[PDB]
């Protein structure tokens, strides 16, 4: 619910969601950080352990690489997510085509 | 389905099979032998399944099961 | 003393613009000047 | 309409209970379980007559770039009205315009045939 | 956010005309999208009026 209240401002508009569902459907899998954390390392694998000395080199890159310019720091990450939520709310008023 | 071993520390000689019908990971080795399972999900991958058998041997090494 | 502003691309889209310093606010040679409909 | 549990914050699945012949709303997450209020489940609204009135705010007649009109407000009679256009954006929507009203606050389309509320 | 963009923008840009501000900043108000942006990097065209 917060994920949706995040990307959707407006809970009167049912078509952002309906056009979401499929999403939380498919994230429905997710449901802790450390997984999350794990899977985003999965990928681009350099010889290295995902349980150990791997989901702090995650959690460092998201805090960096994901959108650098609005912060540089950890005190704060919600940030980010609203930023996110802001790109994914215009992408589907794009899509919507209003 | 080529990935690297930890029994045997050769390269690419594991394979990964991925049932999504009855969701299971099984990962075998075609040198050393050493078969290991896993649940999986739609959404899994081979490299997840290497990791689940990685912290499933350190587990069972640490002796903390 | 604010008597000249300056306006970048972006905020264009959200002012009105007129032509002349006195033709907006209040022989048939001259052009013909699009009337002040705002 | 769509809601969620109500008390962890999440969506709800739908079901349909043959011994109670019923839809209901769930998350297998929890327990929770909830009757629906209406029968709706799922809607794609091909053409959409919503939308395209958004963005009002109590301030709209105050903006310059807004085009005034003189046409008489059918409520308050005031002349002095703010005119714009469909804000969703297509290659098959109509022209029809939308006036509001600095003194009220209504909008109100152009057209004369039917009267929209909104 | 704000819950009162009008007065910030006329107060943003009564700072800016005065002279408190560097003019140079860009302040934009979209009432339909209900979003205020302000630009201060360099490379941005502006002209005066
Ligand atoms: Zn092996
Ligand atoms: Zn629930
Ligand atoms: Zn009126």
């Amino acid at each position: 619910g917060e994920i949706l209240e995040h990307i959707c401002y407006d809970v009167n508009d049912w078509q952002m969601l309906e056009m979401l569902k499929p999403c939380v459907e498919d994230g429905f899998v997710i449901q802790d950080r450390e997984t999350a954390l794990d899977f985003i390392g999965r990928r681009g694998t350099a010889l290295g352990i995902k349980k150990e000395k791997r989901i702090q080199y995650a959690k460092d890159i998201l805090q960096k690489e994901f959108l650098p310019h609005i912060t540089q720091l950890e005190g704060f990450e919600s940030r980010k997510a609203f930023f996110l939520g802001y790109m994914i709310n215009r992408l589907l008023l794009c899509a919507l085509d209003r | 389905t080529k990935f690297n071993c930890l029994f045997c520390n050769h390269e690419k000689s594991v394979s990964c099979t991925l049932d999504k019908k009855n969701s299971i990971g099984t990962l075998s080795c075609k040198i050393c032998g050493q078969s290991f399972q896993t649940r999986i999900n739609s959404l899994s991958q081979p490299v997840d399944v290497y990791s689940d058998w990685f912290d499933a041997v350190e587990e069972v090494n640490s002796g903390r099961g | 003393e604010g008597l000249v502003e300056y306006i970048d691309a972006e905020e264009e889209e959200s002012i009105l613009i007129a032509m002349q310093p006195e033709d907006l606010e209040p022989d048939p040679a001259k052009r013909i000047r699009v009337s002040h409909h705002a | 309409t769509f809601r969620f549990c109500r008390d962890c914050n999440n969506m709800l699945y739908p079901r349909e209970d043959k011994e109670n012949n019923r839809l209901l709303f769930e998350c297998r997450t929890c327990s929770y379980v909830e009757e629906a209020g209406s029968p709706l489940v799922y809607r794609h609204e091909l053409i959409t007559n919503i939308g395209e009135t958004a963005g009002v705010v109590q301030d709209i007649g105050s903006d310059p770039t807004l085009p005034r009109s003189d046409r008489e407000c059918p409520k308050c009679h005031s002349r002095e009205n703010v005119f714009f256009q469909s804000q969703q954006r297509r290659k098959d929507t109509s022209m029809v315009l939308f006036f509001v009203c600095l003194s009220c606050s209504h909008i109100f389309t152009s057209d004369q045939k039917n009267k929209r509320t909104q | 956010v704000h819950r009162n963009p009008a007065r910030l923008m006329e107060t943003l840009r009564t700072l800016r005309r005065k002279g408190d501000i560097n003019p140079e900043v860009s302040m934009i108000r979209d009432i339909r999208e209900k979003e205020l942006k302000i630009f201060t990097d360099a490379g941005r065209v502006y002209r005066p009026l």
